[PDB]
């Protein structure tokens, strides 16, 4: 059984750089699973209207 | 097989 | 400990006597690499080292691991070996 | 199983069952309405409300079939952007929020939702896209921890280590990998690598 | 050359023109020749939208057109009297031939003619299926698949030319496709249909070669349908080497330095017929050493040097250790349901380790052996910019793993037995094994509730809890009249030992409410040593009993075969003791022991010998519960007895029960006359059973030698005994001595086994030839399948 | 469950005679439902007919009163190569992959042969000769005498096949047999060795198409026919095709006068002329009523069905003459039209002599 409306993705734990000790470095990041900023003020979850557009 | 059924694929939960 | 069914748990990279006596101090990657083979691990962390860890664990005991650490340096070029037969 | 009404007449009719929300009913309308007319001036709308619909109706194979082919036809269109998040959806519907089976899905919702933002910035579902795909990451990071959980377990003291290596490389960002350093510590001090076990301890002590 | 300007279109339908556009090499503004023209017409047939493409000059604008394919809006079926609409038109959806998608014009036969094979993979070569694809206003199509499936044909003789050695029929015996299957003395004897031969010749060069036939060769192998298509015929032309004895074995090859332990691995005892068993065992043996060193794919090849001189054989083994790789990651793909350390927990190659051709392959066989999966395949990809390091992928499709099942049986120990209950093998995909099985025979209405971990422990120690009911009742079961309603508890670990050897040890609960004991001395004996002092003379009477078990147990079975065993011991061992803070205080130990040893080479004349042993007693003074006592008599134990009938009996009391005595035959009743004690041949059992058995397993020689393998006759030696260890032989001096095991209860006759559609049967006739004094005879017995 | 095509019901037929069973000898439990060539053969007012078991009886052509009782087990003999006598030798091929000869006077074994397979083909007796077709290809050909291997063919084989592989014709000391891959073959009867070998059969698609698995030479013309393939006639000297027509049978055509008379696949029967094969009439009122192989008696045509009718065409124009139930054990092995008698061996055995 699958999610209708839900919102629990909400939730989940955010992402913070891992800081590298001195004298080592942490392996290279590759590009890919890599998420751009994006000056968003569209809604969340529920909140969201996922009805399609229209015009004329 | 066997007098009865076994009646495979049916229920996940 | 009992005398449980273990399945044989081998690990890493598989080192021959015959395959040690072929590395010399001085080669590059690709002649380590065509020598005994692309390692399994190595060091991610701001280091080009090679670790050839040839552990066997069989059924019951008996855990064998042969250590084979290869140092590199900026250009790519063995510089330092280390080899340990054993764990103690 | 529609008989041949005018056609304004079925989409007042499957249009109506959308506020409603019956969608088992609006789609035996639509999905009969792209049959009559499956090219029109007017005939892609119909193609977009048949996706809605299959989605909340939880039709999850005939959404993706439907959506995959309206982007092939009409990848130009302007909705194009809400056609990609919808698939996002489709996938991430096909995935788990206790999430350690075929990321297959996961790791296809989070490819649909990186190509809406990369080519629609300033796009209506962007920003709600974006949450998803830091779910879908740690979903992705949190796949890996669990492989690493068995085989440390197991005993494969270098299948630990790589796998954990690759989360640093593919997901170092994610709280699965710092749940995953000191099981790659584990490993190596297994192996008796205590010089490379003695590195992952400061990047443990040096975070969260 | 030529410049374009602008670009239009004619005959975009589906298509927008962005999509046209995008699947175009040749842009607005490029100067194009009539060769860059072909390579875009080329392209947008590519696409797969379109029927035909043109792409015309029309002065300065260049001019594409289009007819797209039809759109299909129907898939109809009218004829599919085999197969379901819903199985076709979702494995063309797989193929692409789908509603809502364009019609592959070019493929309408291929669609047809894609079909029939399905059809003829069963065996229905007389088969059709035509397609009418009616046009429709707008550009679309409804398509019709006219199905005019045929008879099955079945297969009408297997025959085997240039056999000498032996009759083509004791060949046709072992193969999976028979000419013959009967019925009215039907034998569960496979199928009378056809497909996939390939296989059933292998098992024809093993029965050769396993005798010394080196040269031995199939020459062709034709088959022959009936001009009706209704008829199959199969011919299979052989040469039959002369036998030929091993001379010995040259082995040469990339040995990798390992002659040392191969030149052993190859040394045969000179005299011994050629066996090519034997062989392809050594050559495993070898790439088994090659893979313990390392090499994944090591190959090793064995082609006989033929010496018809002497007739001998000097087997040539080419060797070739070959590589080595490393697997970089094993990935399960396709569990979308079942956890991936549930897939991963069964695999034999351990990732970040050297690949094994076995150990890959080991973990697919452990993989669909679980059942929860329809399909499983394997995929070894060499991993991107590296020689030796691999992917190993596991495609699965996941069955659905919950299933309800019934089964009625019919003995004669058992009556009819009424098998039936819901299981569930994979719990929410979790490994877990919950299900809800009950059984109802003549004497006992069992029902249990299960929940195991098959891996409480990662290397297979399982921990499952059962959860059961058991209301018995002893006059049905042949026994002195008791009643048990018995339910409780148990939690139990199965250590995995050894490919053979296993243990159980668990903690259990038990309530035992005993009910209308009519009595009897043996059983009173029991009673007050509980500390109980019920009444003599009625069968008003009740006994609670609150227990708690430490169980323990220990099965070896290697048995050459599951089904027929011809070769290896099986022996199981179940006994338990009472941890105190319990009502009773007793303990069991119950041995069962059967071995099979062939004195033939083809192993059709086994000889197998059982042995059941059974003892407890009681620790704190008390006695074992009656209800734990042993038994002997029927099928399973000492043929020719009634079911229980051997041991002690019943030295009953005078009494009366609320049965109203009417006109029915009472033991030891007031009414009749209830002067003392009554001895009887109601049989109790006992807390001390020996029984053992010789069985002499033969070929049954009146039945079509084609299929005589398929039934089981041996005849049988049976020995039994069971006794009362605190029978007080002194104060009922009069009453046979039921301390003294000395009367041996022996049997002799005749069984006959195989498997009838109603199920798997084995009757059995013996005459108890030395019996003792109460003894219930019972000559013929039988089961079908009680399961 | 249901065949794909109603065997087309018993044509209704107002009988223009009455057909009598003059005689009638049951012999063993004959060929039964095993697709077999067993059929009787007439020498010297002298009936020879046989089981699949291996009893083999002679019969008096007039009474049907058996001569000779002997029969070939010791475990059956799988007889399958119909009878056919030649000089005072009755050849039988044997499934496995046994040909006898047996004297026509006391019915004893002249000599018995192990040839390379399954002897389904009817024995052909030609110069010195007896030409066995067998299921795995090989074309060998028997010494008269002694009965030894003068030569084998390897013809090769298609996957699939039919069965009853193709007796062979012969002319000018040269044999044409049928392939089961549709190429008709002319080997050379001193050698075995191969002249020409041309394919006579239109493959379809990539499916399971067989060609085949008998011809006749009139005036240096081959004429064959192919399962599926066509009705061509063939340049005796050559085998290039001279003209073919798309009709197909296993069941060997007659060649009368100037017109062939053939039984196609589908059971339907026609008459073609000899010239170019342009059609002169068509009878499909027997359509799927698997009937056997024609045989010419009198100016008309017989043949039979699964339900051991015969029926009689008339040459003409193709519409029925009369019709006779003869034995509800059923038809399959070939007719005998010889001697001015008429012979048919039902499944089980029974061979009736056909009069009035």
């Amino acid at each position: 059984r699958q999610v209708s409306g839900d919102e629990a993705y909400l939730e989940a734990a955010p992402l913070a750089e891992l800081h590298a000790p001195a004298g080592m470095i942490l392996p290279v990041t590759s590009g890919d699973y890599a998420i751009p900023v994006t000056n968003g003020s569209g809604a969340v979850g529920k909140a969201l209207d996922i009805r399609p557009p229209a015009q004329p | 097989t066997r007098v009865g059924v076994g009646v495979m694929l049916n229920d996940l939960f | 400990e009992r005398v449980v069914y273990r399945p044989d748990i081998n690990q890493g990279n598989y080192l021959t006597a015959n395959d040690v006596s072929k590395i010399r101090v001085g080669m590059t990657q690709q002649q380590v690499a065509y020598a005994l083979g692309t390692p399994l691990m190595s060091d991610p962390f701001g280091t080009n080292t090679w670790f050839y860890v040839f552990r066997q664990q069989p059924g019951h005991e008996g855990v064998t691991q042969q250590t084979l650490t290869l140092t590199f340096n900026s250009s790519g070029v063995l510089t330092n070996i280390d080899n340990k037969p054993a764990l103690s | 199983e529609v008989p041949d009404n005018p056609p304004n007449e079925i989409y007042a009719t499957a249009q109506q069952k959308l506020q409603d929300g019956n969608w088992r009913q609006a789609i035996t309308q639509l999905e009969a309405l792209d049959n009559r007319y499956p090219f029109g001036p007017y005939s892609q709308q119909v193609q977009l409300d048949l996706i809605y619909a299959y989605y909340k109706n939880a039709d999850l194979p005939l959404a993706q079939a439907a959506i995959d082919r309206f982007i092939r036809l009409n990848p130009t269109h302007p909705n194009i952007d809400y056609v990609m998040y919808m698939r996002g959806l489709t996938n991430m519907a096909l995935d788990d929020s206790r999430s350690d089976r075929d990321p297959q899905h996961a790791r296809a919702a989070f490819s649909d939702f990186s190509k809406l933002v990369r080519g629609y910035p300033n796009s209506q579902y962007t920003t709600d896209a974006t949450k998803r795909l830091v779910f879908l990451k740690d979903r992705l990071a949190k796949y890996e921890y669990s492989v690493a959980e068995y085989y440390t377990e197991r005993g494969a003291w270098v299948a630990v280590v790589n796998r954990v290596e690759g989360m640093l490389r593919d997901y170092p960002d994610t709280q699965a990998t710092r749940d995953a350093l000191p099981l790659m510590e584990n490993a190596y001090r297994q192996m008796q690598m205590n010089a490379q076990a003695e590195k992952v301890a400061k990047i443990i002590a040096a975070n969260s | 050359g030529f410049v374009v300007k602008d670009i239009h279109f004619e005959g975009l339908q589906r298509v927008a023109v962005g999509a046209a556009l995008l699947s175009m090499p040749v842009r607005t503004g490029d100067t194009v020749n009539d060769e860059d023209i072909s390579n875009t017409i080329r392209a947008l047939f590519a696409t797969g939208n379109f029927e035909d493409v043109r792409v015309l000059r029309d002065g300065d604008t260049l001019l594409v057109q289009v007819k797209e394919r039809p759109t299909i809006a129907s898939i109809t079926f009218s004829g599919n009297k085999s197969v379901k609409d819903d199985m076709l038109k979702q494995n063309l959806e797989a193929s692409g031939v789908r509603v809502g998608e364009s019609l592959d014009r070019t493929t309408i036969a291929d669609i047809e003619k894609g079909l029939e094979d399905f059809y003829y993979s069963v065996g229905k070569y007389s088969a059709s299926v035509k397609a009418v694809v009616t046009p429709l206003p707008r550009n679309r199509v409804d398509l019709k698949l006219v199905f005019q499936e045929g008879v099955s044909a079945e297969i009408q003789q297997i025959n085997i030319v240039g056999n000498h050695a032996f009759t083509t029929d004791e060949l046709i015996s072992h193969f999976q496709l028979r000419d013959e299957v009967p019925w009215w003395n039907v034998v569960g004897d496979r199928k009378y249909q056809k497909q996939k031969l390939a296989g059933d010749l292998e098992t024809l060069r093993s029965y050769y070669l396993d005798r010394g036939y080196a040269r031995f060769n199939i020459d062709s192998t034709q088959v022959s349908l009936t001009p009706d298509k209704k008829g199959i015929y199969v011919t299979v032309n052989i040469t039959e080497g002369d036998q030929y004895k091993l001379s010995g074995v040259e082995v040469s090859g990339n040995l990798a330095g390992h002659s040392a332990e191969i030149e052993q691995l190859t040394k045969i005892e000179p005299g011994e017929l050629y066996n090519g068993t034997k062989v392809t065992k050594m050559e495993d043996d070898i790439k088994k050493l090659l893979g313990r060193y390392g090499y994944a794919y090591p190959r090793v090849q064995s082609m006989p040097e033929i010496n018809d001189a002497d007739k001998t054989v000097k087997l040539r083994v080419n060797v070739d250790a070959g590589n080595r790789f490393y697997v970089r990651k094993i990935r399960f793909e396709g569990n979308d349901t079942s956890k991936d350390a549930v897939l991963r927990r069964e695999m034999r190659q351990m990732e970040g380790a050297w690949l094994g051709s076995d150990l890959v392959d080991q973990g697919k066989e452990r993989l669909n052996r679980l059942g929860f999966f329809e399909t499983v395949d394997t995929d070894t990809q060499r991993v991107p910019g590296s020689p030796d390091q691999v992917d190993v992928v596991y495609k699965v499709k996941e069955r659905n793993t919950g299933s309800f099942n019934f089964g009625i049986g019919y003995g004669t120990e058992s009556g009819v037995s009424f098998q039936a209950g819901v299981q569930q093998d994979n719990w929410l995909g979790t490994g877990y094994a919950v299900g809800i099985n009950g059984t109802k025979n003549d004497y006992q209405t069992y029902a249990e509730l299960s929940v195991t971990n098959p891996y409480f422990t990662v290397d297979g120690v399982s921990l499952g809890g059962r959860l059961f009911y058991n209301d018995f009742q002893a006059d049905d079961a042949d026994l002195s009249d008791y009643t048990n309603k018995s339910y409780g508890t148990d939690v139990t670990l199965g250590f995995p030992i050894n490919e053979y050897n296993s243990l159980r040890a668990g903690l259990g609960y038990v309530h035992n409410s005993l009910s209308n004991m009519q009595p009897q001395v043996a059983m009173w004996r029991y009673l007050y040593s509980m500390g109980e002092h019920p009444s003599t003379s009625d069968q008003d009477n009740s006994f609670k009993t609150d227990d708690f078990t430490f169980n323990y147990g220990w099965t070896y079975n290697k048995l050459d075969r599951g089904y027929f065993p011809t070769d290896g011991s099986r022996v199981n061992l179940t006994g338990k003791v009472t941890i105190p803070g319990s009502d009773n205080e007793y303990y069991k130990v119950t041995l069962d022991t059967a071995t099979y040893v062939p004195i033939d080479d083809d192993h059709k004349w086994v000889v197998l010998g059982r042995t059941r042993w059974g003892y407890g007693d009681g620790l704190g003074g008390k006695e074992m519960p009656f209800y734990e006592n042993f038994y002997a008599g029927g099928s399973s134990t000492v043929r020719g007895f009634q079911s229980n009938t051997i041991g002690p009996k019943a030295v009953y009391f005078p009494h009366q029960a609320s049965n109203y005595d009417p006109d029915y035959d009472y033991e030891c009743a007031t009414q009749d006359g209830a002067k003392d004690l009554c001895k009887s041949d109601d049989a109790v059992g006992g807390n001390a059973m020996a029984v053992a058995s010789l069985e002499f397993i033969t070929p049954t020689p009146f039945i079509s030698d084609k299929y005589a393998n398929s039934v089981r006759t041996s005849f049988f030696w049976d020995m039994g005994t069971v006794w009362d260890t605190n029978w007080d032989s002194s104060q009922y001096s009069g009453y046979p001595d039921w301390s003294d095991p000395s009367n041996i209860r022996m049997s002799a006759g005749i069984a006959l086994q195989w498997m009838s559609p109603l199920g798997p049967l084995v009757f059995s006739y013996a005459q108890p030839f030395k019996k003792y004094d109460g003894d219930k005879a019972e000559q013929f017995q039988f089961n079908i399948g009680k399961t | 469950e249901e065949d794909v095509v109603k065997m087309s019901p018993l044509p209704t037929v107002e009988n223009q005679f009455t057909p009598t069973t003059a005689w009638s000898t049951s012999v063993g439990s004959g060929i039964g439902n095993f697709y077999s060539n067993l059929h009787p053969a007439l020498a010297d007012n002298v009936v020879y007919a046989a089981d699949r078991a291996g009893l083999v009886k002679a019969l008096n052509a007039d009474d049907g009163k058996e001569i000779w009782s002997v029969s070939l087990a010791e475990e059956p003999a799988l007889l399958s190569g119909g009878v056919t006598v030649s000089g005072g030798h009755v050849y039988i091929g044997s499934e496995k992959a046994q040909v006898y000869a047996l004297n026509t006077s006391d019915g004893t074994v002249a000599w018995q042969t192990k040839v390379a397979g399954e002897a389904l083909s009817r024995p052909v007796v030609s110069d010195g000769l007896v030409l066995i077709h067998t299921s795995n290809g090989q074309l060998q050909a028997l010494n008269e005498a002694d009965g030894a291997v003068k030569w084998t063919v390897n013809l090769d084989m298609p996957s699939l096949s039919l069965r009853g592989e193709s007796a062979p014709t012969t002319a000018f000391g040269a044999a044409v047999v049928g392939g089961d891959n549709g190429r008709v073959s002319a080997v050379l009867m001193e050698q075995g060795q191969m002249i020409w070998q041309q394919r006579i059969s239109q493959a379809t698609g990539s499916t399971e198409i067989d060609r085949l698995s008998t011809p006749v030479v009139v005036n240096g013309v081959v004429f064959a026919l192919a399962y599926n393939g066509n009705l061509t006639a063939l340049d005796l000297r050559s085998g290039q095709i001279m003209w073919k027509r798309e009709l197909g049978s296993v069941n060997d055509f007659i060649v009368d006068g100037n017109r062939i008379y053939l039984v196609d696949q589908n059971d339907r029967v026609m008459a073609l002329t000899i010239d170019g094969g342009v059609t002169l009439w068509t009878q499909s009122d027997l359509l799927h009523r698997l009937l056997t192989s024609p045989v010419l008696y009198n100016g008309n045509l017989v043949v039979g069905d699964s339900e051991g009718y015969l029926h009689w065409i008339n040459v003409e124009d193709g519409r029925f003459v009369a019709q006779q139930k003869v034995d509800s054990s059923g038809f399959q092995t070939e007719p005998v039209a010889a001697d001015g008698k008429l012979l048919i061996q039902a499944k089980d055995g029974t061979v009736y002599s056909i009069t009035r």
